[PDB]
């Protein structure tokens, strides 16, 4: 759902 | 009273994250030179807002221990912060010294930029009180890491985790807000006292984008996992 935000975090 | 080695350690590490933000004075510059329609402010907010929540995701991988917590909880902390985290970077901003003037014309601009009367009023009477408080660039950093590790965030597992990692910021802060304001005893419940406000715009965020005086309200996919729109 929150895709980019798990991206950018890791 | 004083800080430890450690404390000032940490205060240099979270002062040099903070600092890799955009320039308030490259902000105020583009609002000041010229007048903008509410289409083109529209536009202006999406990139300027894009550009902190890159900046913020940054900084907040960077907080001590934050890479430790569950990536769930990670992203829970995150989203819940961004809206509050933006608010109190705009309110450092407009309470930055301008020439003579200038602070009207941004506030001036701010009020004509396409958001409702409805939403101005109470954003102009939180950036004004922050700025009654007098905060220095310190303590606009260390209370932007307190807002993210916030253990009282929605669908956090691990709250006691999350206050692990707060405490010493809140700590570092309750003893810099005694050496700038020995003045002041209340500073530091005023400090904290101000994120409850901080939080109203959270639950009216979405409402304020989409009454914004546009036809398209259109945003990135970014903005889009952040807010509550599109
Ligand atoms: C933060 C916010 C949320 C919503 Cl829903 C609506 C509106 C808003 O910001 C209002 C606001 N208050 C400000 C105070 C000082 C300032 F220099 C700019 C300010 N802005 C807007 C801005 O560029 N903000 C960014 C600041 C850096 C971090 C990302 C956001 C500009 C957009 C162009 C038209 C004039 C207002």
């Amino acid at each position: 759902d929150h895709q980019l935000l798990r991206y950018l975090l890791d | 009273m004083e800080l430890t080695p450690d404390q000032q350690t940490l205060l240099h590490f979270i002062m040099d994250s903070y600092n890799k933000q955009r320039m308030p004075q490259e902000i105020t510059n583009k609002i000041l030179k010229e007048a903008f329609s509410a289409e083109e402010n529209f536009l202006i907010l999406t990139e300027m807002a894009t550009n902190h929540v890159q900046v913020l995701v940054e900084f907040t991988k960077k907080l001590p221990g934050f890479q430790t917590l569950d990536h769930e909880d990670q992203i829970a902390l995150l989203k819940g912060s961004a809206v509050e985290a933006m608010f109190l970077r705009s309110a450092e901003i407009f309470n930055k010294k301008l020439p003579s003037g200038h602070s009207d014309l941004l506030e001036a601009r701010i009020r004509n930029s396409g958001i409702s009367d409805e939403y101005i009023t109470p954003m102009f009477s939180f950036y004004k009180s922050i700025g009654e408080l007098k905060m220095t660039q310190e303590e606009y950093a260390l209370l932007t890491a307190i807002v993210i590790l916030s253990p009282d965030r929605q669908y956090i597992k691990d709250r006691e985790a999350v206050e692990k990692l707060q405490e010493p910021l809140l700590d570092v802060l309750q003893k810099l807000c005694k050496i700038h304001q020995p003045e002041n005893p209340q500073h530091f419940a005023c400090l904290l006292g101000r994120l409850t406000e901080l939080r109203t715009f959270n639950h009216h965020h979405a409402e304020m984008l989409m009454s914004w005086r546009v036809n398209d309200h259109k945003f990135t996919p970014l903005l889009c996992e952040i807010w509550d729109v599109q």
